[PDB]
């Protein structure tokens, strides 16, 4: 409708205008008659809660001009006695009580001696109140009137003036209990179908109720002991006695927010035991979270003593929240976890130091999850969402992942999760383990981490299943790379053991995996092999350590070999050979010779492509050429075996290149006979170039024939200028002649020109032609 | 224009990344060219490179996974004709005479190669030879003491100034070397 | 109506009854009164010419019975004079004159002295008649009466009989002029709207006209000399002067049919000048063809003088026809060519000797086509049809095709063919040039052939050629077959050149063509290589010739390689390798090695299919082994490279079979060290079988495992009995047993039984059973 | 029943058709069976065959275009079990011992094969071996003198008489050979 309101405010402004008119003209009772008829305007009630409220606030503001008028009058001494009796002539209860409050506060100001008596009267006679709307607005007027003048402790105490802080406290608690009664009574008045309207209106009025607590809080007298003994005992008596939920919850959060934590800390177990008896339909969770948030901002609030050690917050709150959960019957487990998250945050921020607390947290979370007969929680469940948000907090907050390995009870948490979520989180954690460089680990914790890796590399949707996905796969390697790196920073004796557990682990890796994982391990072996020789003084079994580790490498390599691979094992034998060569230990030649024959075997057996041949032989020659530990009895077999194998190849072009490459084998070929230098028998070098020449004379391809002569010519120059006396200048002349008598017979091509440039540069450099 | 020359990163075979300080020196915008000798190995390292600049040139190293890279390549940079090869194809491995023999065939003014993991910048018979080394100080059986490093050259015109970046101790020492066409 | 007709035929039958009644009772004049009554029936105008014809034939055939009746009475001596006046008593002119003719011939028989006079009388007395139909029917009665009594060569020369051949000729020339006058007047009589009725009617009476010439032809007295001077000269003046087309054409056809070639050869050209002035609207082609047909049956007519050489008939008719065509206004070109076709057939069959004539004709046809600036001939156009039919006479007739190839203009006429028609007609012609097998061809004629192919196969298609079926998809086989055929007849070194030109020629043929064309050329090369060996006694530079021919083949084949095919070239390489091997020239070994390595190259690069894998490698192995000129130093490497290539395949079954097949390679090999004796490398053969065995033991697939064991077993027996000591009988016992201790561990199959039979037969074959 | 056995026509790879005289001897109606060893190559030759008779059997030769033919096939003709294979799969190519080894596996009384282009009709250990040769005298690198030929056998019952048709000179010589199950 909304008209009632404007018409009413019109009539109100009329009567309060004629009211203030009579009050300036100083004929009081006529003003009080207009004021009375005006408050008669409040006898309509159909107004909206908001509308009625505005009319109320309007009339209160006009009454303020009256209150200051009276206050002045009494301060001027012009006081008429017995005002309550004369005013009780007003036939209705409403004028009487508006008059009583108004004159009461004036007398209290003017007669502080009368304060106790007037308050005790007003508090006792308000028990008459039974109607919700007018009673509410009256007791609000009471609350605003009582804003400041109530007894207090730092107040002048005239033994005529009676009333103390205890009296003020009793005053407000009593008026509160009566108003809250009417307000809850508001739940059931009217028809049961206005319940949402009713609850909306009450929600609107909740601030009216909380204003009592605001009033209680400005009371200077509120010491911790009064808070302990009086305030909470009264409030908890009504709360436990009211067994409602909407009001209790609102009022209790307002308390939480309002009072200082100093008072709360002295009154926690009473307040939390009270919290535990509350109604089941209550979202206690949001309350508790608000509480946790307030004590968290209280923990890291500095400019304070910190947490007194006698105050074992965690044990207290833990046991009471626990009691609250027992008191709760239908808790969503997700809600339990949302609280567990805040329980983490608290333990984390107040005591990073004390891990046993965190473990007690993990044990209670675990016990919760076990009593829950839950399967590995899929992506859809909010429960997994929460468990994720919970667990990442230790994961995110504990910068050092080594510290996690001090928590044995963490690993049990992996169990409850889905494989997909385990995979996501395991990626998240290990990524954190690399981002936060957390380094070389204790063996047992190395074990448990390796157990975690074994779960990553061995499990699939939530069991090992191959449902193939075209997607990346190489996210798992770099991680292991890092692991392996930090692993090597132990002392010598630890590595063999760590190496063995790493070995078994990768043995359990698979077949689709190990090709990329083991190479780093190979380099590990090498560096430690280097460590043993560089430390050949304080160790006497270092040569033995080298032998065992090289045997270890051989098996590991053979492991890679069974996967039916070629390239990698070939290279791993080369690197191992080189290492043993540099170490030069006892039996080192024999070991190297063994490692070599494995390499040769791989070469023959695992020989595939022309390109692959050239690459394999180039690697064999480069490794072979600097190897110098073998004496002629050992150097010579391999030497001839290599010469023949090489001379067997596929393609004549490549054939000529290889045969020419072999020269170096006859020149760099240095064995332990005359103590590492080559005997320098020009003759075998000559025969080598001879076969190369023969192959040239057979190629019969202009373009390639010429190109090959220019290379072999340059090669000749290298050895002539390398003082191979056998290289006569006469041979070079006869051949250059042949090359001259052939060079013209060419078409135009991109190469022939470059071959000319090469040749011209070559003749221009040397000057000895 | 200035070009960046690096290689033999060997990630993740022997190293996990470039030294901390070096990463702080290689930022986008400055580099217009990148010639990579070595086997960075993982495509992960190719992308990072693709960050510092857009025109990247890579040759196949003896341990690179992708076989699609060139054994050797010749790229022209202004007045300069530059060759690129990893080095393992040059026998003996770091032999100047063998590198030189290679220079003739390519017909380049400057020849970039790695494989030895030892920085080298020198002139020989009017030609220039550069070996960046290993940007990650990657392990190498032949040399027990490897020093991280890369090298960016600045070409104005028929004149090059190559800056060698070594990681000795904590600080990053530097050295200047100039070369100009004959 | 047809009724008019029926009433007439009834009254006729009535009246012919009255004839026979009067003929019985000898009342002639009473029969003739009724004869007059029949002819009154002829006064009708409503009947059709055919209807009149039927009624006439009825009255004529019955009147002959009267005529013979009268003739008999007169033959009986009862001769009555004064008949001329009495017959004039008939009121109708027709009965009078019919009586005059009937009795006249009677007087002629009874009074031969009067024959001349009576005939001249009757021919002159016909001036009475002027109506076309009845006059015609009269003159028919005349023609049948005079059919036999006219003078001729086979008449008795009785000094009473009168009248000669000259009288007969004057008689018929007159009757001709008279009948054509009446007949032509029939053209313009009646309304012009009966043009189709008149011309149909004319067609009907046309036989009446031709019967006169039939009568002239039975006349023996029609000799060649009267025909030459007088008869034909007379006939041609009336004929040419009638300046009509329908009559001229009919009479001329009758002419063609009627006169002998005896008359025609002496009178063609006078007659042909007459032919030249004729009326424009007539079809002359049909005239000329009829003439051509008769002179054609004269050309191939035996037991006759043929054509005297002095009278060059063809040149005469050619020149006259040319003049006639000049005289023609716009005569369709297709018709000129239909005439050209008969001029071809004629010159060929009547003057086979003079091809040069046919060339003068083809050249003149060319000037005609050049003069006619016409666009290409549409597929519908009859002109192309005829030009095709024209060209085939040489094609079908002349078995000799070089002379066609000597026709320079034979190709230029092709211009007028449209592209679709160029394709269709060129295909048909060349196909005909092929269906006769063609022998050796000279370089120049290979050229003209190559021009024919280049026009047949491919210029740029007229439109971007859209092909449901691009040809008869491969219809060009015979073409290459023949090429190849004639090539082996020319002497050798020229052939190589021709083969090179053949290469360039087909190289320019197209894109998807040459794939089928060059292999045969390859076979050519071989045979020429064979010719070179057959010339191995007088020649030493044969090896140089060989070097060039194999080098030519190498390029050509590499060309085919670019065309991106693998298998076929592989076999072509095999054959080339074999060829060089058999030739055994210097550098032959090198040649064999390229063919092998390029083939291997193809194997590696172009490898896609497992089946293709097995087939290509089995063929490679089977093909090499006969390669036996190689030095052991060279023979041995290549063998191993092949063995290795084999050992790198994917699938284990095939791998085992192949590895076992390779054994023969290690034994059947022969070294050039043993002067042709086999190297006998049993040891390596054994090792081959060893590795094979190990691979066998891994089959673990029962049926094939065992069957494969059986082959390896056969291999052992083969070598044991082949004096190969390493093959012990103990191994064979161990293996037969193992197969025995395993054969049961099998479910029975169609095979397992055969495996027992095989094993028993195998042991029995040792003569040890 | 009488069967016709031919192959290695090699049309149009090396020959364009069967010799003139032979065509005059092979006419429809007479033949009830046809076993073709060789690669006739072109489907054009398969149709001609389909003329002489209706039941034609062909095995894939080393040069046939259509890959749809059997590598080998076993066809029963009355009392006789006959095998068919081109021959190129038999190594060494025309080796009797290898053919025999093949006979066991097939378990046939008679074995027809070609590839060598040399007519052969002989008995071995109670089994019969036939090689028609090349109906067109098709070229063959191993033998410089090939003789056209085909062979039709006549089976009464557990008794065969094979007629070999050779084209020597102009006239067509013939030879008779009889075989009867063991």
């Amino acid at each position: 409708q909304e008209k009632l309101l404007d018409e009413a405010i019109q009539a109100v402004k009329v009567q309060s205008f004629q009211m203030k008119r009579c009050l300036d003209k100083n004929k009081l009772m006529d003003a009080l008659k207009h004021a009375s008829n005006m408050l008669g305007e409040l006898r309509t009630s159909m107004l909206s809660p908001k509308s009625y409220y505005e009319l109320y606030m309007a009339i209160s503001d006009e009454l303020h001009y009256l209150e200051v008028y009276l206050t002045d009058e009494f301060a001027k001494g012009r006081k008429v006695a017995d005002l309550y009796e004369l005013v009780q002539y007003a036939g209705n209860i409403i004028p009487r009580l508006y008059l009583l409050i108004t004159v009461g506060v004036v007398y209290v100001k003017s007669f502080p001696q009368s304060r106790k008596d007037i308050l005790k009267d007003l508090v006792e006679m308000c028990r008459g109140v039974q109607h919700p709307l007018r009673g509410l607005f009256l007791r609000n007027y009471l609350l605003q009137c009582t804003r400041n003048i109530l007894p207090d402790e730092g107040e002048p105490t005239d033994e005529e003036t009676t009333g103390d802080i205890s009296d003020s406290m009793d005053f407000v608690l009593l008026n509160f209990a009566e108003m809250n009664k009417l307000w809850v009574r508001m739940q059931h008045q009217g028809h049961s179908r206005d319940r949402e309207k009713r609850e909306r209106e009450r929600q609107e009025l909740r601030i009216l109720v909380g204003t009592n607590l605001v009033r209680l809080s400005q009371l200077e007298g509120v010491n911790v002991e009064r808070y302990k003994q009086i305030v909470l005992t009264g409030i908890l008596e009504q709360v436990v006695n009211c067994r409602d939920a909407l009001a209790q919850e609102y009022l209790m959060e307002c308390i939480i927010q309002v009072f200082p934590d100093e008072f709360h800390l002295q009154t926690l177990n009473p307040f939390l035991r009270a919290c535990a008896e509350l109604h089941q339909n209550v979202n206690v969770k949001n309350i508790i979270i608000a509480l946790i948030d307030r004590l968290a901002l209280f923990a890291h609030r500095e400019d304070g003593p910190g947490i007194p050690a006698d105050i074992k917050l965690f044990d207290i709150f833990s046991q009471q929240v626990a009691t609250v959960i027992q008191s709760r019957q239908d808790m969503p487990s997700e809600d339990v976890v949302s609280l567990q998250v805040s329980l983490i945050n608290l333990a984390m921020k107040c005591y990073p130091d004390r891990v046993d607390y965190v473990d007690k947290v993990l044990e209670t979370t675990v016990e919760i999850f076990n009593k829950l007969n839950l399967e590995h929680i899929a992506t859809s469940s909010a429960v997994s969402k929460e468990l994720t948000r919970l667990l990442k907090i230790p994961v995110d907050t504990y910068n050092n992942i080594l510290t996690v390995l001090k928590l044995k009870h963490f690993h049990p948490l992996f169990e409850y999760f889905d494989y997909e979520s385990r995979k996501s989180m395991s990626c998240y954690v290990l990524s954190n383990v690399l981002d936060y460089n957390t380094e070389i680990v204790s063996q047992d914790q190395v074990d448990s981490i390796m157990n975690l890796v074994s779960t990553l590399i061995q499990d699939q949707p939530d069991q090992p299943v191959e449902d193939p996905d075209p997607e990346d796969f190489a996210d798992e390697q770099s991680l292991v790379g890092r692991f392996i790196h930090l692993l090597r920073s132990e002392d010598p004796d630890q590595q063999y053991l760590i190496l063995n557990t790493a070995r078994k682990h990768f043995g359990a890796g698979g077949n689709q995996r190990i090709r990329f994982t083991l190479p780093p391990l190979v380099f590990a072996a090498y560096q430690l092999a280097f460590r043993y020789k560089e430390n050949s003084k304080v160790d006497d079994k270092w040569e033995k350590k080298c032998q065992k580790i090289f045997s270890f490498a051989h098996q590991t390599i053979s492991a890679l070999i069974k996967a039916e691979l070629a390239e990698l094992p070939l290279r791993l034998f080369l690197q191992g050979a080189l290492a043993a060569g540099e170490i030069g230990f006892e039996n080192h030649e024999t070991v190297a010779y063994e490692f070599m024959s494995q390499a040769f075997s791989l070469y023959e057996d695992e020989i595939s492509d022309s390109k692959a041949q050239l690459a394999a032989i180039t690697l064999i020659i480069g490794t072979f050429e600097r190897m110098k530990c073998f004496s002629e009895e050992n150097h010579e077999p391999l030497r001839t075996q290599c010469a023949l194998a090489a001379s067997k190849l596929l393609k004549k072009p490549d054939q000529g290149r290889a045969v020419s490459t072999c020269a170096h084998l006859f020149w760099s070929g240095r064995n332990t006979d005359k103590n590492g230098e080559e005997l320098h028998g020009g003759k075998r070098v000559m025969e080598c170039l001879k076969k190369a020449l023969k192959i040239a004379n057979q190629c019969m391809d202009p373009s390639l024939q010429v190109q090959l002569f220019i290379e072999i010519l340059n090669r000749y120059i290298y050895f002539y200028e390398k003082e191979n006396d056998a290289v006569t200048i006469q041979v070079l002349n006869q051949l250059i002649q042949k090359i001259r008598e052939d060079l013209p017979n060419l078409e135009s091509s991109e190469e022939t020109e470059q071959i000319n440039k090469h040749f011209h540069n070559t003749l221009e450099h040397l000057r000895l032609r | 224009m200035l070009v960046l020359v690096l290689g033999d990163l060997h990630i993740p075979h022997r190293c996990n990344s470039l030294p901390a300080k070096f990463k702080k020196l290689l930022v986008p915008g400055k580099i217009q060219h990148i010639l990579c000798t070595g086997n960075l190995c993982t495509k992960e390292s190719y992308d990072y490179l693709k960050t510092l600049a857009g025109d990247v040139h890579i040759v196949r190293g003896d341990f690179d996974e992708n076989l699609n890279y060139p054994e050797q390549k010749v790229v022209t940079v202004g007045q300069f004709k530059i060759g690129l090869i990893h080095g393992h194809q040059v026998i003996p491995w770091g032999d100047m005479a063998s590198l030189a023999l290679l220079q003739r065939q390519f017909d380049v003014d400057i020849l970039i190669s790695g494989h030895t993991h030892k920085f080298e910048a020198f002139e020989h018979e009017n030609k220039f030879y550069i070996n960046p080394g290993s940007a990650t100080g990657a392990y190498n059986a032949l040399e027990t003491n490897i020093i991280p490093s890369f090298v960016l050259m600045d070409i104005q015109a028929s004149t090059v100034v190559t800056y060698v970046y070594q990681l000795i101790g904590d600080d990053v020492k530097v050295e200047r070397i100039e070369y100009k066409k004959p």
